[PDB]
């Protein structure tokens, strides 16, 4: 049922931040996570945070903590990543997805995931 | 003077989850009990320490409304005297006492076509709550030696699971509101009693 | 903290044909992994989250198994619907790394 929807492509100058989003549609962030996950060029996908929107908490790898903040409102469905610092080796699409973190005792099985949003540099 | 708030407490239609247990309080108002023992709609009436038709005629310092939404079949384990899940958990009523619990079918009301996931009881504790506790925080709870660092996995789990109350539910998973009415008598200053 | 691995990085298959893919982790893991595919330049999908448990809505083209490390992922009777990357990724401990993927050519 709920289909997450995503932020347009973001150019930026290396170093300086940027911002993406996603929201959901024929629901809510009804007590699932949210998390971000980095598609760079031809790599494996990589996991940078949880959020769950119900309570706010939010936690990171170790690799983006501190780069990265991840963020919500769950009165307006929306969901935020933001990164500072950018383009080390970076430029990758990222998706958001959800997964069911109050539904059993087993997580980041990620069942929808966001349309994907291309991040880059020139 | 006035009128008791309980015209509101049974018609919001927007409810806390039981780990999140919503409190209302009464005072300086007319209690009329006796009206919601007429109700056509209500699946349980039963109290301790009273009778329900007389209590009309009784004055209180204080009442709450203690109110929340359970599965069917766990409703029984709201009153005092028997360990489960939500009273070892969520909402534990005291050794001694003393108000009523009233509680309906709400299927209509609050199943969702996806199960609903905004209900949600926790089920992972170090050890069981005390009379009228309320417990919001969601920190990661532990099964292993591994400090979770705040966050989920293997041995480490999110405190807080849902109902998913479906409408392809049988009579007991369906979802039950459940008011508790907890009453205070003492040396009794009272600004609370029924007509 | 955990690691992957995946593979083959590549196959040759036919409409039809019957295909096995292997992952294998670092640290032991109880049967908590999961296994998706991504079309190329599209939003991945999970099939499986558990050794074997397949999510909704997929048809029944996959199977996967496992038991504490070195698991599979199966296809039988390989569509066009299969040409995707395939990855594995664990669930046991965070952060939940994905596999470096597979590519099926039809
Ligand atoms: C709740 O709403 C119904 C329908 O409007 C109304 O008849 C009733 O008096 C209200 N109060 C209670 C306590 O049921």
């Amino acid at each position: 049922q709920v289909q997450l929807v995503q932020s347009g492509a973001e150019v930026k100058k290396p170093g300086s931040s940027v911002k993406v989003s996603c929201k959901a549609s024929g629901g809510t962030f009804s007590s699932y996570a949210i998390s971000w996950v980095r598609q760079a060029p031809g790599q494996g996908l990589e996991w940078m945070g949880r959020i769950i929107p119900m309570f706010g908490i939010a936690n990171y790898a170790q690799k983006f903590q501190g780069r990265v903040t991840i963020t919500a409102d769950k009165s307006t469905s929306t969901a935020y990543l933001e990164l500072s610092s950018l383009r080390s080796e970076d430029t990758a699409v990222y998706y958001c997805a959800r997964y069911m973190v109050t539904r059993d005792q087993y997580y980041y099985d990620m069942d929808v995931w966001g349309q994907g949003t291309t991040v880059t540099v020139s | 003077t006035n009128l008791c708030p309980f015209g509101e407490v049974f018609n919001a239609t927007r409810f806390a989850s039981v780990y999140a247990w919503n409190r209302k309080r009464i005072s300086n108002c007319v209690a009329d009990y006796s009206v919601l023992y007429n109700s056509a709609s209500f699946s349980t009436f039963k109290c301790y320490g009273v009778s329900p038709t007389k209590l009309n005629d009784l004055c209180f310092t204080n009442v709450y409304a203690d109110s929340f939404v359970i599965r069917g079949d766990e409703v029984r384990q709201i009153a005092p005297g028997q360990t489960g899940k939500i009273a070892d958990y969520n909402y534990k009523l005291p050794d001694d006492f003393t108000g009523c619990v009233i509680a309906w079918n709400s299927n209509n009301l609050d199943s969702k076509v996806g199960g609903n996931y905004n209900y949600l009881y926790r089920l992972f504790r170090k050890s069981n709550l005390k009379p009228f506790e309320r417990d919001i925080s969601t920190e990661i709870y532990q099964a292993g030696s591994t400090p979770c660092n705040g966050v989920e996995g293997f041995n480490c789990y999110f405190p807080l699971q849902s109902y998913g109350f479906q409408p392809t539910n049988g009579v007991g998973y369906q979802p039950y509101r459940v008011v508790v009415l907890s009453f205070e008598l003492l040396h009794a200053p009272a600004t609370v009693c029924g007509p | 903290d955990i690691q992957m691995t995946q593979s083959p990085s590549s196959l040759s298959a036919s409409v039809g044909d019957r295909v096995t893919i292997t992952c294998r982790a670092s640290q032991s893991i109880s049967n908590y992994l999961n296994w998706y595919q991504q079309k190329p330049g599209k939003a991945p999908k999970l099939l499986i989250y558990a050794a074997s448990s397949l999510q909704s809505g997929v048809p029944s083209r996959f199977s996967g198994s496992g038991s504490g490390t070195d698991f599979t992922l199966t296809i039988s009777s390989l569509q066009p619907e299969d040409f995707a990357t395939y990855y594995c990724q664990q669930s046991y401990s965070p952060p939940p790394t994905f596999g470096q993927g597979t590519k099926l050519e039809i």
